[PDB]
């Protein structure tokens, strides 16, 4: 008398990670863009 | 560079 179906009870965890990327502009590179213009004289820039 | 325009 020792068969008797065993149990068993598994647990895990959860392990962390990131994952990142890079990006830049410049400070009035940007500036131009916001303007909405139709030249100005600043096309070649732009 | 920058040029802007010819004058």
């Amino acid at each position: 008398p020792a068969d008797q179906p065993v149990h068993n009870y598994m647990i895990k965890r959860l392990d962390r990670r990131s994952l990142n990327a890079a990006f830049s502009i410049a400070v009035e590179a940007l500036g131009l863009i916001s303007g909405e213009n139709l030249h100005i004289s600043s096309a070649m820039r732009l | 560079d920058a040029l802007l325009g010819t004058y």
